[PDB]
RNA sequence: CUUGGAUUUACUGAAGACUAACUACUGCGAAAGCAUUUACCAAGGACGUUUUCAUUAAUCAAGAACGAAAGUUAGGGGAUCGAAGAUGAUCAGAUACCGUCGUAGUCUUAACCAUAAACUAUGCCGACUAGGGAUCGGUUGUUGUUCUUUUAUUGACGCAAUCGGCACCUUACGAGAAAUCAAAGUCUUUGGGUUCUGGGGGGAGUAUGGUCGCAAGGCUGAAACUUAAAGGAAUUGACGGAAG
């Protein structure tokens, strides 16, 4: 549970709500920080990866740690081909026609 | 032509010294150059030592003093008047001026 | 002129010269 | 100082002089004979000793090296030869 | 320190490198001492320290993993565990 | 518009006994309402109270002693040693040039598991008979020093609880001993336990 | 002999793609095909599966670590601050 | 027999606050600053307006209940100057008399280990 | 930026840097550089030595290591300062000085770059020539001094020598154009060994070629033409929005 991590913990996988089994910091090489709690409201105050702070339940769990695979996006994808392959297991968004040339 | 014997420094057996800030311009200035004071003043000037120790709750009580080590650099302490420009000869001395 | 200007004004002389040659290479 | 005698330098400033810079170079150090308060047994060891030597009747250390004379251990008297 | 003492345990004493060897030595009763590296597997572990119970023999848990147990042995291998048969010239027996 | 000081209540701070003038003094703030007690708002406070007033006595002029207050009794409130440290003027006037400052901390629990840093200071002292210009220290000497520091600090705190260690501190029992310890590796004067520092209750 | 001058790894990208952007692969990619050091068994057996899947041929254990190398800046400084806290002042 | 609160006095070299608190220093009993009381910017700090605003702060102060103070006296500190500005000493002569009681005196300037640079640049501020 | 509670005040927490005072005509390192504690790893000078080897040495084209700051590529971090930029003043104009913000950068990890008034503007090794007091390291002899502990084998301090250093003060036998210099002396009474560099000022560290570098750039590097001086140190005067 949040309030039973110090201030400054990197947590993963974090709840907004208790119970909803995880919702927030899910992606490769992201993370949730603690910045503090509240006691007397029972609420913890978290930084989440797109730099906004947010007000959760202390009761909401995390996991401790960094999410494996960071560091993906520092290669180039190089070619339409491996774009291709991206999407052919995602959905179909891929490639994109620029709506000035319709 | 060379100055100073000492190129206006203090540095001799050595390569680099790290700098201070001049107190009055904020001059980065290596510390062996820069111009130092040490002063221990009365925080009380001695007109009011007189109504703060009628004031004072202590009887006999001791104003503590205020102890500072100020760094200037050369143009902060010409221009202060910290140290003046001295004739030729008179430059290689280096006995502390006579006043206190 | 003052010789670490006159340098950056030879530099950017020297730069224009290498332009002007890898123009028509 | 124009006339000197080089060749009979006064001993006195002789012998205040470095070892390596008299006219004959020689040693200051020199070998004692140390008696432990235990037994009586001579036991050459050199006085700018670096080894902590011990004598062969007792298994007690008699000097300490330093950074040049040997510290000799208490209860242990030396005679210089 | 324990380095100095280690090698030159195994400069002048007795020794014997590897589990098996380990194993062997605690059930003939020939071990004085087990050195244990910090990256054994635990299981392992629990299994050499229920034998040097058994045997009354103590234990050592070296600080570093297999590669540095067997560099401090002067070898050019990997020493996941080792027992000191004989100490020789040096007092690990006496100071571990 | 409203006075805000018409809803202060003014309450009384309370001094362990190991000091002797129990009453530090007066605080205030606002009056218990039903939304508000009095009590919350002002029970965790910190005051810095010089020891030399703790204490009558004027030597101990030079170092002030924090109390942090955990219980509410009435208008008394019932404080708790919270920490030691130097005037800066104090230590301003024992830093001098032409001398070897050593200075040595440690991270200590005592018998009733308090945690404290405690840091030491001193410096080496020119004897009447010097003649040459500055008095240092050699680097070695000053290790040794640290460690003789650090080995009396432990000793002296996790053997004792926080109060008795408090008492400890009011004649300056500690420097004086590191003092006394201190003889054989170097001259030193100005022996001070310059700060103690509560990092969990 | 050494065959490449600069390339190295990315010599099979031929001329295309643009200088920037092969080095940019050879940097990343000489550490998703290096061989890394087990920290279980200190064999050199440690190779990448898929992206932050790093598998010990010998002692087959599988860890998770970064997209092209086993661990990256972040998780090696909570595995640092995690063995602080404990192993020190808190026990 | 007297009720001593603190008085944070900080005289830099652009204004002057003359800030009395409780003993813990949680509650602010009055704060009058030297910009309060005149309406030039080149004399916010004067030793005139410091010593006015002590004195008004004293004043304030005696009708709460509030009869004797330990003077805590900073300048601005950190990297910038370590000397107290102007106005702090008559801010503190005033205080001493307008009746009100003075206890201990301290300076708690800000004063860093090291620091973390200092603005000017590296050949200082010109002019 | 501020009645949306700023600034200030106390407690708590988080981030990165940075190591004040102590700090010096003091230390270490080949230089650049190096300043919180402790542990670990491997180095180093000096000193002491009646230990060991015996010319193994000195300086060095080619070839190498390191090399402040800034700068380049990619992650991390990014509090403070802050090129660029934005903004408020001043001004005839100021895209300058001054004020408030601010991106790269400042920090770190993998690689690059190889330049500074990188200065002692003083190559390295060796010998000799003159007095003096301080100081750091080591060693060797010794106190009307304080101290361990109550004393010794405590430590500190005091007095002498010595080797090595960082330097300093006086004189000028001597050198120099002089400023000045214990080396910049032992140079027309010219020769201890050796490496590098210069031949009036510009053109010009330019063009070209080569080579290294991702780039910025680095290293090497002319000629045509032009010119009677450019320059060094000191003297007298004049002037200063410098001091008395
Ligand atoms: O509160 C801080 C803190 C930081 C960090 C980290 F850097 F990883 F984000 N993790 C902390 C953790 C955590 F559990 F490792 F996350 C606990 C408590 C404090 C932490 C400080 C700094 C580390 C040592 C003491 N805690
Ligand atoms: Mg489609
Ligand atoms: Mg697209
Ligand atoms: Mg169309
Ligand atoms: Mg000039
Ligand atoms: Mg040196
Ligand atoms: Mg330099
Ligand atoms: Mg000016
Ligand atoms: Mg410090
Ligand atoms: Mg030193
Ligand atoms: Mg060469
Ligand atoms: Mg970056
Ligand atoms: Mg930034
Ligand atoms: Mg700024
Ligand atoms: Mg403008
Ligand atoms: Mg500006
Ligand atoms: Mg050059
Ligand atoms: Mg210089
Ligand atoms: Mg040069
Ligand atoms: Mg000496
Ligand atoms: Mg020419
Ligand atoms: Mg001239
Ligand atoms: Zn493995
Ligand atoms: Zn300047």
């Amino acid at each position: 549970p949040l309030g039973a991590c110090p201030e400054g913990t990197i947590v993963s996988n974090v709840e907004e709500k208790v119970g909803d089994r995880g919702a927030l910091g899910r992606t490769s090489g992201n993370y949730v920080i603690i910045i503090g709690h509240n006691p007397d409201e029972n609420k913890t105050r978290v930084k989440l990866p797109s730099g906004a702070k947010k007000i959760i339940s202390s009761d909401a769990r995390g996991v401790i740690g960094v999410v494996a695979g960071g560091g993906r996006i520092d290669k180039p994808l190089l070619k339409a081909g491996r774009a291709f392959h991206k999407y052919k297991v995602k959905r179909n968004s891929w490639p994109k026609t620029r709506g000035v040339a319709m | 032509p060379k100055k100073r014997a000492s190129n206006g420094r203090n540095k001799k057996g050595r390569g680099h010294v790290k700098p201070v800030r001049c107190l009055n311009c904020a001059r980065c200035v290596p510390k062996d150059k820069a111009i130092k004071r040490v002063t221990i003043r009365n925080m009380v000037e001695a007109a009011a030592v007189r109504d703060l120790s009628e004031a004072s709750v202590y009887a006999e009580y001791a104003l503590p003093k205020l102890y500072n080590k100020l760094h200037y650099c050369v143009s902060c302490a010409i221009h202060a008047r910290i140290v003046r420009v001295r004739s030729r000869t008179d430059r290689k001395i280096r006995t502390p001026p006579q006043r206190k | 002129m003052r010789d670490k200007w006159r340098k950056k004004r030879v530099r950017r002389l020297k730069r224009k010269r290498r332009k002007v040659r890898a123009r028509s290479k | 100082v124009l006339v000197q005698d080089l060749l009979h330098p006064s001993p006195a400033t002789e012998a205040k002089q470095h070892k390596l810079k008299t006219l004959v170079q020689q040693p200051r150090s020199f070998f004692m004979d140390v008696k432990c308060q235990g037994c009586l047994n001579i036991t050459t060891v050199f006085s700018h000793a670096q080894t902590a030597v011990t004598c062969d009747s007792c298994s007690t250390v008699l000097c300490t090296p330093t950074g040049g004379k040997a510290k000799l251990t208490e209860g242990c008297s030396f005679r210089r030869k | 320190n324990i380095n100095s003492k280690l090698a030159l345990t195994i400069k002048s004493g007795k020794y014997t490198l590897g589990y098996k060897s380990v194993v062997k030595s605690l059930r003939t009763g020939k071990a004085k001492l087990v050195i244990i590296a910090a990256n054994t597997p635990v299981l392992r572990k629990s299994e050499l320290e229920y034998y040097a119970m058994l045997s009354k023999t103590p234990v050592y848990y070296f600080q570093g993993g297999n590669n540095e147990l067997g560099t401090v042995c002067g070898k050019l291998f990997r020493v996941g565990t080792l027992s000191i048969l004989d100490a020789g010239d040096s007092d690990i027996l006496s100071s571990i | 518009v409203v006075d805000p000081f018409t809803r202060k209540d003014w309450f009384d701070i309370k001094a362990p006994t190991t000091f002797e003038n129990r009453n530090v003094g007066k605080t205030l703030i606002n009056r218990s309402t039903g939304l508000k007690n009095a009590a919350d708002g002002l029970k965790g406070r910190v005051f810095e109270v010089c020891l030399a007033d703790l204490q009558g006595s004027e030597d101990h002029s030079y170092r002030k002693i924090k109390l942090r207050v955990d219980e509410v009794q009435g208008k008394n409130l019932l404080t708790n040693f919270h920490g030691l440290d130097f005037t800066s003027d104090k230590l301003r006037s024992l830093v001098r040039k032409w001398q070897s400052l050593v200075e040595a901390n440690v991270t200590v629990k005592t018998s009733d598991d308090y945690v404290l840093r405690v840091f030491a200071i001193a410096f080496t002292k020119r004897q009447p008979n010097q003649i040459k210009k500055t008095t240092y220290a050699q680097s070695s000497k000053l290790r040794e020093v640290r460690k003789k520091m650090i080995e009396i600090m432990q000793r002296e705190v996790s053997n004792c609880t926080l109060a008795q260690l408090t008492s400890k501190l009011i004649p300056e029992v500690i420097g004086r001993e590191i003092e006394k310890s201190t003889q054989t590796i170097f001259p030193l004067q100005n022996v001070h336990i310059r700060k103690v520092k509560l990092l969990k209750q | 002999t050494k065959r490449t001058k600069k390339v190295g790894i990315t010599g099979k990208f031929g001329v295309r793609y643009g200088s920037s952007l092969r080095r940019q692969t050879k940097k990343l990619e000489v550490q998703q095909h290096a061989k890394y050091d087990c920290s279980f068994c200190g064999k050199r057996t440690v190779q990448r599966g898929a992206t932050g899947i790093w598998n010990c041929k010998s002692c087959k254990k599988t860890v998770a670590g970064g997209a092209y190398t086993v661990s990256t800046a972040a998780a090696a400084t909570v595995r640092s601050t995690i063995r602080r806290l404990r192993e020190l002042a808190e026990a | 027999s007297q009720v001593f609160g603190v008085a944070r006095i900080f005289a830099s070299f652009n204004d002057t606050f003359v800030h009395v608190t409780d003993l813990s220093g949680k509650e602010t009993i009055a704060r009058v600053t030297g910009g309060m009381k005149v309406k030039a910017d080149r004399d916010e700090s004067s030793p005139y307006a410091a010593m006015l605003a002590a004195q008004d702060v004293a004043a304030k102060c005696k009708e709460v209940g509030i009869t004797a103070v330990h003077i805590k006296l900073r300048a601005t500190g950190g990297t910038k100057t370590k000397t107290p500005g102007p106005g702090g000493q008559s801010a503190l002569r005033a205080l001493a008399r307008s009746g009100l009681r003075i206890g201990r005196i301290e300076d708690v300037t800000p004063v860093p280990s090291d620091s973390t640079r200092r603005k000017g640049g590296r050949r200082g501020r010109r002019l």
